[PDB]
């Protein structure tokens, strides 16, 4: 079970490698056996997937025997199990798209609450651990909130999300201002 | 290594008449040829491309013709702005190696005019620096061809003088030539009489303008 | 000559690969691109693109029938069985010294100047339940198409409709009668496999295949354009050719079959789109009845 | 419409390298092919090389091969010309040009070798000489008398000469500059005025040279 964790809006690449280095026939499909993308001869072909416009590959690597599946503008519903069929061999890889969005704007005042919301695909139970520039560590399953904000908490927050032993790092800039006069 | 040679080098045609320029190649360039127009201090302007076709913005009086190693640029009626330096280009061969003609200068043709020859001795301010330059001025003459010879104490001078010619005038269509003779102060005071000889078509006899030093 | 039962496999064949290399070499020696762009990678992600510029003379390009023969020590077997699906055992088998005439036509979505199936339209797929496998169609009736300069191509509407209808019938024979056959254009990709591409008079023609491939159970003019920048079918990369020669460029070709792809899946409907782009299948079309054994 | 604006003039020492830029605007950048053509003063046109924008491929002249590189930036829509190992003979006016090849993104390329559009030009002077101001000397003065000014020992080009701050126009001939063996340019400016005007009307020549940032107004007297 090969699991790949991507980021929402970002670009992810699924690797596929043959036994020998050659340009040969390969087909990337989804778990529903709907055609994602592939190649005919030296030409690139696409299937009628919902990932059509946002999916592509690297042809320069086709001569190296590597036929990667590259998807940009990642979305939550893009999470699925993809299959790469090459030389009568099926290489299966699971894709999980995650995201982290603040319930409140980056501009905040000292003492106000900072609420974080994690967008995850159905069937997954990720563990989120966030760290402020202060160096403090807070953990939560989905929603993570900080009651009292400090002036020193203004900066780049680093939140790592762990799923299936894999972990993905996020960076969210939070601006903390103060009330005086 | 296709060489583009244009003929003639300089063509003098009276305004309102027809002009004919020729461009020859070392080998057949087929249907690929380009005629350009260029004015002093300005960038070349596209006139003809493919030799069978006239470019956008180009007056219909410009007509290209010919094939292979032979080409002809024909202008029906020469206007005031039609006089310029014309070029031909070979884009034919691949991988691309392109060459241009040596250019054909079009000149306004008028009646023969005699030059006004003046001579200017070096100023005292220039002699203060330790250098001396004598200026020979030929004003308002046609054609452009003229001969200027510096003679110091009856002895002919060569290599120490330089010449410059202005573009053809827009009114009387004449020319102006300036010949500067540069010599050191030590060699300048080593002589007495400095003379400038001018040979031109408008002159029945060579005109010599001279002066005495000191 | 001799008569024995022999297993034939069209989908794995050496003649296909060798003919592929022969035609690649043919296009290499005949048609010279003005600028060739090929990828070069050491496997470290970053790939430097090498560019080779050479002379690009315009030559007259026409396919000629090419018979293939086995040298001393080898012999070619031929399946004479009618409606042979391309795989499995064969009853009537004739050993031939040379294969029949095969024109090396390089094209996508359509097979030109090929050979018709005798008794009916026959479809062939390595795995029919596999949507990734290209389906080769062989017609029992040829459809003439006239393609002219400046891209357009006029062809018979009725003949094409009836053709698509019979093909749909055969697809109903293979995939079951309860299924409804619906034809749709390409799902997208490189412009070569999206439209119908081919070489006519040394020029590369791309014609819109939408009008042909849009059909349902309940004088067609195809717009065409000459592209001087193409993707090489020989190897991955791009190549730029010389401008199209002046004068009338016209080719009348016979369509002996198509290359189709099937969408994946449910419910009750099968969608078929124009395939191709792999010329190995184009050679496999005429080479399906041949194989090589050693004596 | 087409707009081509090149880089300002450049002055380099022999052995150094020069890089000039050409800004293209008004149309699609990848649909045009760009040729660089340099012209030596007093000489004709010379083809340096031509670059295909869409394929990012450049070809060069056989004699300039390997010491010159032509590149194209599609993002900024700018064509760059780089020349290395400069020599005194490389001094010339470099013209940036281009031509419309049709739609390159759609695969249509006319591969035209001629040039429809041109730039304003960029003067590149390669010499061991240093930038300095000119020394203006008076020329002392028949129905008409001639007088003028002598511009000598300046570098680099150009130099603008006027009379009476633009008040005197008719009869003024400014000769093209000549290159002295010392490596400094020199030119003469003349004017023909009535001989009866001498002693009354004052004539002052105005010589302006931008690179050395100097302006010299010299008065011409009959004596
Ligand atoms: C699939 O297969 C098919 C079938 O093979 C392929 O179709 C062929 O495609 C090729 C190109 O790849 C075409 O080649 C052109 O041929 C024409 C002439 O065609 C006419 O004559 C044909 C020959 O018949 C003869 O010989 C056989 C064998 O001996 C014999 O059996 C037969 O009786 C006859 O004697 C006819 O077959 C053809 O009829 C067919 O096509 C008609 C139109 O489609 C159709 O209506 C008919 O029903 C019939 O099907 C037809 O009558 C050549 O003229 C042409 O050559 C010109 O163009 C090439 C570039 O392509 C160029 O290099 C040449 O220089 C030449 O260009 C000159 O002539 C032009 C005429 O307009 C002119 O415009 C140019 O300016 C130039 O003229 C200049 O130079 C000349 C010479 O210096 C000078 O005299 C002039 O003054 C001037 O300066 C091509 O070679 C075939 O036509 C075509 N065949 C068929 C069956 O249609 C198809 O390509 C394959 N598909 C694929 C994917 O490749
Ligand atoms: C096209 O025709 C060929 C030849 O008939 C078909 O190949 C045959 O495929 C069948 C299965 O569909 C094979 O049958 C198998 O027999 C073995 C015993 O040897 C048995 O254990 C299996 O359960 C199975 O029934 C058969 O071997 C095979 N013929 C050979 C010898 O290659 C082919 O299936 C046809 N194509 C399609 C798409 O139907
Ligand atoms: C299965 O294989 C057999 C064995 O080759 C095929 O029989 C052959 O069929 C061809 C064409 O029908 C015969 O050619 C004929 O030759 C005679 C002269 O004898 C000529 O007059 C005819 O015009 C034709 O060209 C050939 O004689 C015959 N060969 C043998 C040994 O029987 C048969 O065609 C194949 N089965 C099927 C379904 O076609
Ligand atoms: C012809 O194409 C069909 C359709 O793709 C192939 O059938 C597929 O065969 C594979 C095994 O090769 C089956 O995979 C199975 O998945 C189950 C879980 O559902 C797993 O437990 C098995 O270990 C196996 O991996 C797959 O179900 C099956 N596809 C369908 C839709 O039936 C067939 O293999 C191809 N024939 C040849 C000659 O390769
Ligand atoms: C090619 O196959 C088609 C489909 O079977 C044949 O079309 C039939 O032709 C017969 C006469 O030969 C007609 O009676 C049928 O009505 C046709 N079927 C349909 C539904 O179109 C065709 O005959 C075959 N080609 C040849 C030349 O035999
Ligand atoms: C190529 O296509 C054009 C456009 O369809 C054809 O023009 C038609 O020709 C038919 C006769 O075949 C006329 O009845 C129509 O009036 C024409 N249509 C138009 C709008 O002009 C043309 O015939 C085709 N060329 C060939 C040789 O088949
Ligand atoms: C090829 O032909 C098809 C069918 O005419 C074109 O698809 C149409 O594209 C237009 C926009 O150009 C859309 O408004 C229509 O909805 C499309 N029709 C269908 C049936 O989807 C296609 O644009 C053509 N391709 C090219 C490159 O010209
Ligand atoms: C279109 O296909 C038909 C059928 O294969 C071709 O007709 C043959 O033409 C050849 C000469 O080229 C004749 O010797 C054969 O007798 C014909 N076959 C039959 C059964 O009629 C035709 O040549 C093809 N058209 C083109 C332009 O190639
Ligand atoms: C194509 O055009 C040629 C020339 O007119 C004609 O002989 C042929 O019948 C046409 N083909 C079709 C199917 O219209």
């Amino acid at each position: 079970k090969k699991v790949v964790l991507g980021k929402k809006g970002d670009t992810v690449e699924l690797t596929c490698t043959a036994s020998q280095k050659k340009s040969i026939q390969f087909h990337w499909k989804n778990s529903n056996q709907i055609k994602i993308l592939g190649n005919q001869g030296s030409f690139l072909t696409k299937g009628p997937s919902k990932l059509n416009d946002r999916a592509d590959s690297r042809r320069s690597l086709w001569d190296q025997g590597n036929f990667p599946l590259i998807i940009k503008n990642l979305k939550i519903e893009d999470s699925d199990t993809y299959i790469c069929e090459v030389e009568d061999q099926k290489e299966e890889v699971q894709l999980l798209v995650f995201g982290l969005t603040a319930n409140s704007d980056t501009h905040l005042l000292q003492g106000q609450s900072l609420t974080l919301t994690l967008e995850s695909p159905p069937g997954s139970s990720p563990s989120v651990q966030c760290r402020s520039p202060r160096g403090k560590n807070i953990q939560g399953g989905k929603t993570l909130s900080v009651s009292q904000l400090e002036l020193q908490d203004s900066g780049t927050w680093t939140c790592t999300v762990l799923q299936n032993q894999k972990k993905v790092e996020f960076k969210i800039d939070i601006v903390v201002l103060a009330f005086q006069k | 290594d296709i060489v583009m040679t244009q003929s003639p080098a300089t063509l003098s045609v009276s305004p309102g008449e027809r002009a004919t320029l020729s461009c020859r190649a070392s080998e057949s360039v087929s249907s690929d040829l380009a005629w350009y127009q260029q004015k002093p201090g300005q960038a070349p302007r596209l006139l003809i491309y493919g030799a069978s076709t006239r470019a956008t913005g180009v007056p219909a009086r410009f007509s290209g013709s010919g094939s292979g190693a032979e080409f002809t640029l024909t202008i029906s009626s020469l206007q005031s702005e039609d006089f310029a330096v014309y070029y031909c280009q070979q884009y034919n061969n691949w991988p691309p190696r392109y060459t241009f003609g040596q250019g054909t200068r079009l000149e306004i043709k008028r009646t023969v005019a005699a030059p006004s020859v003046f001579i200017f001795p070096p100023s005292d301010e220039q002699l203060k620096s330790g250098t001396a330059s004598v200026v020979c001025l030929l004003n308002n003459f046609y054609p452009r061809e003229a001969k200027v010879q510096w003679k110091v104490d009856n002895a002919l001078q060569s290599g120490n003088s330089q010449e410059s010619v202005t573009e053809q005038d827009s009114k009387d269509s004449t020319y102006s030539l300036s010949s500067t003779l540069t010599l050191s102060k030590a060699d300048y005071e080593k002589h007495k009489v400095y003379a400038c000889e001018v040979t031109h078509q408008g002159l029945s006899s060579p005109v010599t303008k001279s002066f005495n030093r000191g | 000559l001799e008569n024995v039962t022999e297993n034939f496999n069209m989908w794995k064949n050496n003649m296909v690969e060798q003919m592929h290399e022969d035609i690649i070499s043919l296009w290499d020696q005949s048609l010279k691109p003005c600028v060739k762009l090929t990828p070069l990678c050491v496997g470290a992600g970053s790939c430097n693109t090498s560019v080779i510029t050479q002379a690009c003379p315009k030559v007259s390009f026409e396919p000629i029938p090419i018979h293939y023969c086995a040298p001393a020590g080898f012999a070619i077997l031929k399946c004479n069985d009618k409606k042979f699906n391309g795989t499995g055992p064969c009853t009537n088998v004739s050993t031939v010294q040379c294969t029949h005439g095969i024109r090396p036509v390089v094209s996508t979505q359509l097979l030109l100047n090929g050979s018709l199936a005798e008794e009916e339209i026959v479809i062939r797929s390595e795995n029919f339940t596999n949507n990734a496998k290209t389906i080769i169609v062989q017609l029992n009736e040829s459809v003439v198409i006239n393609c002219t300069g400046a891209g357009h191509c006029n062809l018979s509407k009725t003949q094409w409709e009836n053709t698509l209808e019979q093909i749909a019938i055969k697809l109903k024979e293979q995939f079951g009668n309860n299924k409804t056959i619906i034809f749709n254009p390409s799902s997208g990709g490189d412009p070569e496999i999206v439209t119908h591409s081919f070489n006519c008079g040394g020029e590369f023609f791309y014609c819109n295949s939408t009008q042909l491939f849009t059909w349902n159970d309940t004088n067609i003019t195809l717009p065409c354009r000459i592209k001087q920048i193409i993707n090489m079918w020989q190897e991955v990369g791009k190549a730029m050719y010389a401008p199209p020669i002046r004068g009338q460029i016209r080719c009348s070709s016979n369509i002996t079959g198509l290359l189709l792809t099937r969408d994946g899946g449910t419910n009750g409907t099968e969608i078929f789109r124009p395939g191709g782009g792999d010329m190995r299948d184009n050679w496999r079309s005429e080479l399906y009845k041949y194989k090589v054994v050693k004596i | 419409e087409v707009q081509l604006v090149e880089s300002g003039a450049e002055v380099k020492k022999p052995g150094s390298s020069v890089k000039v830029s050409c800004k293209a605007s008004g149309d699609t950048f990848i649909r045009y092919s760009f040729t660089w053509v340099r012209q030596a003063p007093g000489q004709g046109l010379e083809w340096m090389g031509r670059i295909i924008t869409i394929l990012d491929v450049a070809h060069y002249a056989p004699h300039l091969q390997g010491r010159v590189t032509i590149t194209a930036d599609k993002s900024t829509s700018t064509v760059y010309l780089e020349l290395r190992n400069l020599r005194s003979d490389d001094t010339a006016v470099y013209f940036c040009a281009g031509v419309y090849e049709g739609e390159a993104d759609e695969g249509e390329y006319d591969n035209n070798g001629f040039l429809k559009h041109w730039g304003q030009g960029t003067l590149v002077t390669v010499s061991s000489a240093s930038t300095k101001g000119p020394s203006v000397f008076p020329l002392a003065p028949g129905g008409t008398a001639a007088l003028g000014c002598l511009v000598k020992d300046y570098f680099p080009e150009p130099v603008t000469v006027s009379w009476n701050s633009g008040a005197l126009t008719s009869g003024v001939h400014t000769f093209p500059a000549v290159l002295q063996s010392s490596g400094l340019y020199s030119l003469s400016s003349v004017v023909t005025v009535p001989s009866s005007s001498l002693g009354t009307q004052t004539y002052i020549c105005n010589v302006n040279h931008k690179p050395s940032n100097t302006k010299v107004d010299k008065k011409v007297e009959p004596k």
